């Protein structure tokens, strides 16, 4: 049969839908990687020695 | 004869934790304890133009402890990618003796401070954390102090390289050097 039923919602209507819902995943695929391409680098924090270090007490 | 290896400190006032934790168990003691105490530096130098500090650096929170001084300064030029310190040499004191005998000899108190912080200690070493206050006599710059310091006799700098073995060992929150 290559369908096993319809005539018109055949194979070829089951590959125009399997392609579409194949290109609108692809499309959510693509945003949320353009999404988390934004990401630039794990920036985060520590102490700042470098301020202290000559703000550090003295004979003054 | 003796001599000193006292390497500079200076931690940003909110990492505590970082520093507290990793001192207490890189490789420092058993059951830590804290401090208490405020210095009275000091200066009498006419015609030689050397004033010589005397820290009388009695601890407010000890039962009579004795008032135990040091003098420090001259910086050695050693090169020896060291702490660059000089030699030290400590002087016990008794009850109100300090001024007793600064008032004798006659001195003049340069400035006055307080420190108060946590203690540690190691093998041949000693570090200690504490905060500066800029109060009068009966009671800050926001900037916590590591006293990375060693005293020892000369030797031959063996020491060096392990102090800088430990400072490399709390890179990750600090970064200690020398001073001018």
């Amino acid at each position: 049969d290559a369908a096993r039923i319809g005539a018109d919602a055949a194979q070829k209507q089951i590959q125009s839908l399997n392609k579409m819902c194949s290109n609108l995943l692809e499309k959510i695929s693509k945003e949320e990687r353009e999404s988390e391409s934004g990401g630039l680098r794990p920036n985060k924090q520590t102490f700042n020695p470098g301020d202290t270090n000559a703000l550090v007490a003295a004979v003054a | 004869n003796m001599m000193e290896y006292l390497l500079q400190g200076s931690v940003l006032d909110h990492s505590l934790e970082s520093l507290i934790h990793r001192l207490r168990g890189l490789c420092d003691n058993m059951e830590p304890e804290t401090f208490l105490d405020h210095e009275m530096v000091f200066l009498l130098k006419g015609q030689q133009a050397s004033p010589f500090v005397l820290r009388a650096r009695r601890s407010m929170d000890r039962a009579g402890a004795p008032w135990h001084l040091r003098y420090l300064g001259q910086p050695e030029m050693g090169d020896k990618n060291r702490h660059a310190l000089v030699r030290n040499c400590v002087d016990i004191a008794t009850s109100e003796n300090l001024t007793d005998f600064l008032m004798e000899m006659g001195f003049r108190m340069d400035h006055e401070f307080v420190a108060k912080g946590h203690l540690f200690r190691k093998g041949i070493m000693k570090v200690v954390v504490y905060k500066i206050f800029r109060i009068l006599v009966p009671g800050l710059s926001l900037s916590y102090l590591v006293e990375l310091s060693v005293v020892a006799p000369a030797g031959q700098d063996m020491v060096s390289d392990d102090m800088r073995n430990f400072a490399e060992q709390l890179k990750p929150l600090v970064h200690l050097e020398k001073i001018d």
